[PDB]
């Protein structure tokens, strides 16, 4: 999970969605490629509060 | 089951009832597309079918 | 969830079978102490020896 | 659900704090009637959220 995140799979609703990162393979809908894509997050200015 | 033609699986337990749940053969594993068999659980989150 | 359990310990009905993760604000069992306890002591001596 | 355990220290538990801090709010919310200043969502109103 250092590397990878957490995979997007369909949680409950809330469950936030980074570990601290998001990835997960999305099929893209326009054509008939599989892509696999990643999101990092830095907190930034009084993020926990 | 030989003289009817069955196959029947026994499972314990699912790890997500919100995941789609197939049962596969495959002489290889770790490659989806060796199978021989594959049947989806047919209520889903069902097991012993 | 207590009227689950009770009609659960008489009959059986699962109407509308899963319950909707997003239908849950209810806590997780625990693993035995006693037994993880086991398993370290265990990784422990091995590493020892 | 049934199998899915959680490691002591989890939040999730339900031997966990959150589970001893639900049940002590859960039981001593309605101590005080709501007209009164001792109210525990009257002196606090942020522990409900």
């Amino acid at each position: 999970q250092k590397y990878l995140g957490m995979l997007q799979n369909g949680y409950s609703d809330s469950t936030s969605a980074y570990v601290d990162n998001i990835s997960t393979g999305l099929v893209v809908n326009n054509e008939s490629k599989l892509e696999a894509y990643k999101i990092t997050r830095v907190k930034t200015d009084d993020y926990d509060k | 089951n030989k003289t009817k033609n069955y196959i029947a699986s026994v499972q314990g337990h699912l790890m997500n009832a919100d995941y789609t749940r197939r049962l596969i053969l495959t002489p290889v594993e770790n490659n989806y597309y060796a199978r021989l068999f594959e049947f989806p659980f047919s209520p889903n989150t069902i097991l012993n079918t | 969830y207590q009227q689950d359990l009770t009609m659960l310990g008489r009959g059986g009905v699962s109407k509308n079978l899963r319950t909707a993760n997003s239908l849950v604000g209810l806590f997780l069992p625990e693993y035995n102490p006693a037994l993880t306890d086991y398993w370290q002591t265990l990784r422990l001596r091995l590493f020892n020896l | 659900r049934s199998s899915s355990f959680v490691k002591p220290g989890s939040v999730a538990s339900m031997f966990s704090p959150a589970g001893y801090l639900t049940e002590l709010y859960r039981e001593a919310k309605d101590l005080h009637f709501s007209s009164s200043a001792y109210h525990l969502d009257n002196r606090r109103p942020d522990l409900a959220d």
